[PDB]
C-alpha cells in the first residue's frame, strides 16, 4: 500500500461524477 | 415486521431478493463472503407471497456494490421500502419494484458494504447497511 | 470498554 | 467549478456556510476538530457573490451530526446541492436554501462525519463526506 | 458515544 | 509448516492449545464470536503428539485480552514461539510452555484482536494478529 | 480497490 | 516524567529524535502528515540535555514505516526506552542508543502508523503508538 491513511468515504451527492 | 440484523462480514457475494410491480420488495436474503469461503445469510421472507424473484450473483471479488439507491413510499397505510437499485463497477441492477414516492441514494466513493439489517413484514419496511474499508 | 467488535452503521431508510 | 478536499479530522466544531433562497448554496467553510484542538479548514467561495451567511455552531463533544438531508437539482443548466439540513443528537439547523429537487438523506446509526470534499463554481456542485468510527 | 474520533492504539512499552 | 489464516471475526470466545514443557507450543484454535454467534475455527494442530491440551474460555463479551506476550526461540534448527501468556481484564492465563529465548509482547490500549494467522509444523512456526475496534 | 473488506494486521512474531 | 499525546494524522513525514548511546532515548518530536500538507507536531524535550540529535526524512508517501523495535531497561531506578529502530519499505534506521535490556518490537502486515503519545522526564519513560488503514 502507501503511506497514507483511508477512511470511509460516501457520496457524492449532486452533480455526478462516475 | 420481523426485524433482523445479519451482522457485518467480509463482503458480498450475491443478492436474491423478491418484489412486485404492485407494491413493494417482499423477501430479501444475502450470500456474504467470511473470510473467502460463501456464508449464506438467514433468509428474510415476508408474511405472504405472490412476488417475482431475482437472484444478483456478483463477479466477486472483483465486482463490488458502489451504490444503493431506491423508493420509499406509501402502501396499505404502511411506509416501506418500494425499490432497490444496485450499481456495481460491472453493471447495474434493476430498478425492482415501483419507483414511486421519496427517493435515497448511497453512493460509496471509498469502502464497501459488509451488511444489513432492517425488518420486513409483507414488505420491507426499512434497512441499515454496515460499512467497512 | 466490550469485547465486541463495532463498524460504521448507516440508516435505517424507511419505516420510522 | 473548483474541486476541494479538507481530508479527515477528529471532529467536528463549526460548520459556516452560506445560501440564496432563488438558486443554491454558495460557500462552505468548517473548523474541526484535530486531536482536542480547533482546526480552521479553507473557505471555499462561490465565484460570486448575494448569498447569505449562516453560522452552524456545535457544543463539542457533546454534540454531533445524526443526519444529513438536502435536496439537488438543476440551476441554469446544471445539476448541484439546493439546500441542506443538519440534524444533530440536541438539534436540527434548517434547511438552508430552496428545498426543491431530488431529496437525499444520511441518518448515521453508528459512526462520526470527521470530514468533507466536493466542488463548488457559482455554487457547491458536489459534495462527499468522510465517516469513521 | 461522543462526538470524538477513535484509532486502535498499542503499548505502552516502557515504564508502567 | 502448514500455512493457516483464519481472518477477522467479531470477537474471541475461547482458545484451545497445547504446547510441551520441553519444546514448544503445539496445537492451536480459536472459538471467535461471529455477530453473536460461536464460531468454531479450524484446528491447525501439530505433526506430531506428545502435548498437554490448555482451554482458556473467556467470559465473553466483558472479558477481553489486552495483552498477548511469549518468547520466541530455536528448537531443533527451527525459530518457534516457545512460549505464550495471554492477559486480560480480569486475569492471566499462562505462562505456557517453555520462557526461554527473545521475548516479545503487545499491549492494547484500544482496540481488539479479531482473528489469528500463522504456520503450524511440528510447532508453532509464528503467527499474526488481526486488530480492529 | 477489491471486494475484500480490510483490517489492520500485527505480525509476525517467530519464524522468518 | 511529563506525559504527552499527539493524537492521530494522516501519515509520517519526519521523525526528530535525540540519544544517548549510554544511557537512553531523550528528545521525541514528530512531522506529520494533515491529509497532504506537513504537520509539525510538538517538541517533547528531555528535562535535560547533551544527547545526540536524529533526523529521519522518509520519502513520503512511498516510504513508510513497517517495524518498529527496541529495548527498555532500567537508568538509575527508572524504567524507560534504552534504544529504538525504525524501519521502513526502503532503508532501516538505528539503532540508536543501549541495545540491550528487554527487546521489543511491532512489525506492521497490514497498516500505518499515524500517531504517538507517550512519557519524557531525563529520558523517554514509555510510549504507545496508533494505528490504521
Ligand atoms: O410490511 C408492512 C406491514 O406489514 C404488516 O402489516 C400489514 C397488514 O396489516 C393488516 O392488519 C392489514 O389488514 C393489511 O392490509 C396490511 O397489509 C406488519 O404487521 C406491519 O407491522 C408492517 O410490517
Ligand atoms: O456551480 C455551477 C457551475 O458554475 C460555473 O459555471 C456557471 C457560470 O460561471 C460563470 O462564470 C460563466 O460566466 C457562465 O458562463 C457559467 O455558466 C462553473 O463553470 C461550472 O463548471 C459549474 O461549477
Ligand atoms: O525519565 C526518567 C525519570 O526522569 C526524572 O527523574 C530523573 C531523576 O534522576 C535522578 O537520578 C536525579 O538525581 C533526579 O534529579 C532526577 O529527577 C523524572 O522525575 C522521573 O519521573 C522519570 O520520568
Ligand atoms: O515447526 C517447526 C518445523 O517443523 C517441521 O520440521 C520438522 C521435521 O518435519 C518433517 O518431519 C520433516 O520430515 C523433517 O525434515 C523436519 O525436520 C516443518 O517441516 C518445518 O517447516 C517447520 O515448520
Amino acid at each position: 500500500q502507501s503511506g497514507i491513511s483511508q477512511t470511509v468515504i460516501v457520496g457524492p451527492w449532486g452533480a455526478k461524477s462516475s | 415486521g420481523k426485524a433482523f440484523d445479519d451482522g457485518a462480514f467480509t463482503g458480498i457475494r450475491e443478492i436474491n431478493l423478491s418484489y412486485n410491480k404492485e407494491t413493494a420488495i417482499g423477501d430479501f436474503q444475502v450470500v456474504y463472503d467470511l473470510n473467502g469461503s460463501p456464508y449464506v445469510g438467514q433468509n428474510h421472507v415476508s408474511f405472504i407471497t405472490g412476488f417475482t424473484p431475482v437472484k444478483i450473483s456478483l463477479d466477486f471479488p472483483s465486482e463490488y456494490i458502489m451504490e444503493v439507491s431506491g423508493y420509499t413510499g406509501n402502501v396499505s397505510g404502511y411506509v416501506v421500502v418500494r425499490s432497490l437499485t444496485f450499481k456495481t463497477n460491472k453493471k447495474t441492477y434493476g430498478p425492482y419494484g415501483v419507483t414511486s414516492g421519496t427517493p435515497f441514494n448511497l453512493p460509496i466513493e471509498n469502502g464497501l458494504i459488509v451488511g444489513f439489517k432492517g425488518s420486513i413484514g409483507y414488505w420491507l419496511d426499512y434497512f441499515s447497511m454496515y460499512l467497512s474499508l
